[PDB]
């Protein structure tokens, strides 16, 4: 999945991320 | 194929925006954090 | 005052450009170091009076 | 040099220079103009909104009196900053400026109107006791 | 779309309500009540958005 | 003292959206630096009684 491999790429200990499951995202 | 598109799927699929209007980053945690 | 009108001024933008580039990691350095320095400098100037 | 005798245990305020990081945030402002996608569907709009008192309604007066329908009246924000407004003139000019988006505000705390002492002021009259003439306090004043 | 809008109306309510606890819970609070003590460097942080 | 620093304290655990600074704030660090000086010159004049 596509979305699962996208959430992977951007967590991380801090690394901020915009990407979020199932609702709207960031505007930044 | 038209059906392997529909909203749940795409409602799902992540490359798409579907921003919000939040600027916060919040962070992930792993369980043996 | 300069670093702070930068900070909105740059907050500003449009949806396809609100990123958080290497701009404004400089000017929250800016912010953090100015507020820094210029509490040192009032401990400073109260020691001098003592 | 001598053998002093103190009643007092409180401490004095000093030494203890911390490296402060943690206000690390992105702040908050009121913005005018927004952007949504209305459904989730195959159907899908980009769409502009402007929000309601920023920009497009004006203070109450007599001779706009009654309301207009039409307009975007937002009377919980117009409520809500009317008693905020009350409680916001209390307060002097520079803890007004504190509540600004950008940074006008002097550093230290004090103001100078307000503190009946000198900021950083080095004169204390110190008597020293000796046994004959007259002591006496209070000799900034 | 209305159910996402609802869910951003919905956790807003629950950060409200993450709000109100602290501000009752402190401002019912009085002078050596329960718990008070010396604390250091508040004065000093300021944090805001 | 007491009561007003350890007040600021509780305060200060709030989260991401209401932590911010209202006239609560300015009014506090007020307090405690306008009581601290007062222990000074209390503990000062107590020394030359």
């Amino acid at each position: 999945p596509r979305k699962e491999y996208e959430v992977a790429c951007n967590t991380g200990a801090y690394t901020s991320s915009g990407l979020a499951t199932a609702g709207f995202r960031t505007a930044k | 194929a038209p059906y392997s598109s529909r909203s749940q799927r795409v409602c799902e699929s992540t490359m798409l925006p579907f921003v919000s209007n939040r600027t916060t980053f919040f962070t992930r945690y792993t369980p043996d954090d | 005052s300069i670093a702070t009108d930068n900070l909105q001024c740059r907050e500003r933008r449009q949806h396809p450009d609100l990123v958080r580039d290497y701009v404004e990691v400089e000017l929250l350095k800016e912010t953090e170091l100015i507020r820094n320095i210029q509490e040192l400098l009032k401990r400073t100037i109260g020691q001098a009076v003592d | 040099s001598g053998t002093l005798e103190l009643y007092f245990p409180d401490h004095l305020y000093r030494n203890d220079y911390v490296s402060l990081e943690g206000p690390r945030w992105a702040p908050a402002i009121k913005q005018a103009v927004r952007w949504k996608f209305t459904p989730m569907g195959r159907d899908a709009a980009g769409q502009v909104w402007f929000t309601g008192l920023t920009n497009s309604e004006p203070g109450d007066a007599w001779y706009k009196l009654p309301r207009a329908l039409d307009t975007p009246y937002r009377e919980a924000h117009t409520r809500w900053h009317g008693c905020f407004q009350s409680r916001q003139r209390g307060l002097p000019p520079a803890y007004t400026q504190h509540l600004r988006e950008m940074a006008f505000w002097d550093p230290a705390i004090t103001a100078q109107y307000l503190n009946s002492g000198p900021r950083w002021g080095c004169m204390q009259w110190r008597d020293r006791q000796i046994r004959g003439k007259e002591f006496v306090v209070t000799r900034n004043q | 779309s209305d159910r996402s809008a609802q869910h951003e109306l919905e956790k807003d309510l629950s950060d409200k309500q993450a709000a109100l606890r602290i501000d009752d819970k402190c401002q019912h609070l009085r002078n050596t009540s329960e718990g008070v003590s010396y604390f250091r460097g508040v004065e000093r942080v300021d944090a805001t958005v | 003292l007491k009561v007003a620093q350890t007040r600021l304290d509780e305060r200060t655990r709030r989260p991401n959206v209401e932590l911010c600074r209202d006239m609560a704030q300015l009014r506090l660090v007020n307090e405690v630096y306008e009581v601290d000086e007062t222990i000074q010159t209390l503990q000062q004049r107590l020394r030359d009684s």
